[PDB]
RNA sequence: GAGUCUUGGAGGUAGAGCACUGAUUGGACUAGGGGCCCCUACCGGGUUACCGAAUUCAGUCAAACUCCGAAUGCCAAUGAC
RNA sequence: UAUACGUUAAGUGGAAAAGGAUGUGGAGUUGCUUAGACAACCAGGAUGUUGGCUUAGAAGCAGCCACCAUUUAAAGAGUGC
RNA sequence: GGCACCUCGAUGUCGGCUCAUCGCAUCCUGGGGCUGUAGUCGGUCCCAAGGGUUGGGCUGUUCGCCCAUUAAAGCGGUACG
């Protein structure tokens, strides 16, 4: 089939609004969502009804008709609720604290890596040996996630290291 | 389409003489669950407790137009055709509940189907 | 290795290779067989060159059918040396190739295997080929 | 592993295309190549 | 004298084919025996998986192979422009 | 910086091949399919049964029976890891 | 090595010295992927030309062997500069 044609409803507290150029916006109970769409596809939207018009078929029309609708969808979810990740933290003494708003981690290294998240999202931390990003959009947390992970790549012959809240790696074996 | 018209119009004969049946859970079947169950039946009577399970909403449809119609609801759910084409189902009924109470195999979205005219609460 | 017992001479004329095939341009001894789309030289030791992998892959079920022979010989001056002063020795046989020829054929075992095996043969050779299956009005 | 001619080698590589090149992406990172 | 159009000749190239000279692929028949064994001791026979003269079935090639064979070019003729 | 209809996205145009590939435009052949197709998700994937077999179970890939039919809604008594 | 287009009213050839400059198919330093990489050392492939890249013994020597160091003691073009 296709995902640019399903339909999405919209929550009471969600509301939408359309604007010149295809612009449109959301305010919800977390927040709010501006993204601009490509000038020429259609956007459509009614009562709890969500409706992507697509012009003539080509071979850009079909990708556009279900990156917005997507996209849409993303927005609509993340202003409802909003997305998070954990990650886990292996270690045989690698731990993570907080201090302020930033993030600091003791990982192997001979002297403590800061991590500090930009606005609008914030970095929780429930125990010594766990991080929990949070916040409204998803391409947000999927970058602060990244770059969190991306200060100890977890190494394959033991766990040690950031990896990712349920994933799993593979194992050689050294002797 | 061609061998379908032919076991839909078999199973006119396999629908025309039972009385009481019963509806099994599609998924959650264990192939060891399975070919105990089915020699459970084997060891009691033949196969005429159907394990059908090729047996998508049409062939309902086009079966039992003449009696029977409610397994039109019960479509999109969790179908497997098992009927009694022998002496008075009790035994089958405590057959049906010792192996769908709680192990290896679950009830779920199971309430039955008709004699004459009746839905669930079958004796 | 194969060549001819005897011939009238030993030099010869390299000849041209314009046209297209004048015969044995259809499968007929075997049912499925490679075509030549181009022309060239096949030379005497790649044509065992590919027979021994073409027979190696298959499980010598069914049998090969090798169509061409090289007959033509061709010579090679010695290395360092001017030119002119006569024609030089005899070197080794080549076979003339013309674009529509089948080159090899296979004949007792399944369709796959007799793909994958005439591929596998195709690559020792300097020419572009494709596989064609027996004609069925015969 | 680059190589000019890229093809999976066992059943679940697949290819994709990045940048306008042709590469062989897999779980098992031995498999993984890229043509040019 | 020259060009062109009708008419007639000599001549074996391109191309094709196996009618001869050679080179060759796979079957039938594979003769007469070949090695082994029954024992050819002094027979014949199972394989000689035959090395192979025959023939036949079909299938390929050839500047110093032709049962064949052009388009051009060449030599003339009586008429016309 | 004419008219008309198409093709290309590489600056190909404005220097090369064997080989490779869900690039794109066509013309076909062709199996399945609102008794419902492919995907995705919810299911299970062994019973005279690992059977006659082997260094240790070999109980799936010591490695050999066409290691078989059955329960059947379905299984090679293994597709691979 | 082949050819014989230019130069016979004249261009004289190898090593070393002084001075260099360019290419990348990278010797070192910088950044990465796979590993039959536990760590220290390695292997092979990708990006990268900014800088650096030795003192002697033997031989006319290019070449070559040896001694002692070095992060490394690169390969080539410039009329074999
Ligand atoms: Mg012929
Ligand atoms: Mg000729
Ligand atoms: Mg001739
Ligand atoms: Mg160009
Ligand atoms: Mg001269
Ligand atoms: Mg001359
Ligand atoms: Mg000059
Ligand atoms: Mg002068
Ligand atoms: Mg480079
Ligand atoms: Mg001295
Ligand atoms: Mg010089
Ligand atoms: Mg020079
Ligand atoms: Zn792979």
């Amino acid at each position: 089939s296709r995902v640019g044609k399903k339909l999405l409803e919209i929550p009471s507290d969600v509301t939408v609004t359309l604007n010149d150029n295809n612009t449109v916006a959301v305010k919800g109970p977390k927040g709010e969502l501006t993204r601009t769409f490509h000038p020429d596809m259609e956007i459509k939207v009614e009562d709890n009804v969500l409706t992507v018009a697509r012009p003539s078929d080509q071979k850009e029309h079909r990708a556009l008709h279900g990156t917005t609708r997507s996209l849409l969808g993303n927005m609509v979810e993340g202003v409802s609720k909003g997305f998070e990740r954990g990650l886990e933290l292996v270690g045989v003494g690698y731990r993570a604290s907080k201090s302020g708003n930033k993030l600091v981690l003791n990982v192997g290294y001979s002297h403590p890596v800061e991590i500090v998240p930009e606005e609008g999202i914030e970095i929780e931390v429930p125990s010594q040996t766990k991080v929990v990003v949070k916040g409204t959009d998803k391409e947000r947390v999927g970058a602060i996630a990244a770059n969190i992970r991306a200060v100890r790549s977890p190494e394959p012959y033991k766990g040690k290291g950031i990896r990712y809240e349920g994933e799993v790696v593979r194992r050689k074996e050294g002797k | 389409a061609i061998e379908t018209k032919k076991v839909v119009v078999e199973e006119i004969a396999s629908k025309l003489k039972e009385s009481k049946s019963t509806i099994i859970v599609d998924y959650r079947g264990l192939n060891v669950s399975e070919v105990t169950e089915l020699r459970k039946q084997l060891r009691e009577a033949n196969v005429e407790f159907k394990v059908y399970k090729n047996t998508m909403t049409r062939r309902a449809v086009e079966q039992a137009e003449l009696n029977g119609l409610n397994d039109f609801l019960t479509g999109p759910n969790a179908i497997a055709f098992s009927t009694e084409d022998v002496v008075a189902p009790a035994k089958v009924l405590n057959d049906f509940a010792k192996n769908h109470e709680a192990l290896e195999i679950k009830a779920g979205v199971i309430e039955g189907k008709v004699s004459t005219v009746e839905e669930v609460k079958a004796l | 290795m194969l060549l001819p017992k005897r011939v009238k001479y030993r030099r010869e004329h390299r000849g041209k290779m314009r046209g297209r095939a004048k015969g044995g341009t259809e499968v007929h001894f075997g049912e499925f067989g490679i075509q030549a789309l181009e022309a060239s030289w096949i030379t005497n030791r790649q044509i065992e060159a590919a027979r021994i992998a073409m027979t190696r892959y298959m499980k010598r079920g069914g049998k090969v059918w090798i169509k061409i022979f090289p007959s033509k010989p061709y010579t090679a001056k010695p290395l360092e040396v001017r030119m002119g002063s006569g024609k030089g020795a005899p070197e080794g046989w080549v076979a003339v190739v013309k674009p529509g020829k089948v080159l090899f054929e296979i004949s007792g075992v399944s369709e796959e295997v007799a793909r994958e095996a005439l591929r596998l043969a195709s690559h020792k050779l300097p020419i572009k080929t494709k596989f064609v299956k027996r004609e069925e009005i015969g | 592993k680059v190589r000019p001619s890229v093809k999976p080698i066992c059943e679940k590589c697949k290819v994709i295309r990045r940048k306008g090149k042709v590469m062989v992406i897999c779980e098992n990172p031995k498999h993984k190549q890229k043509q040019g």
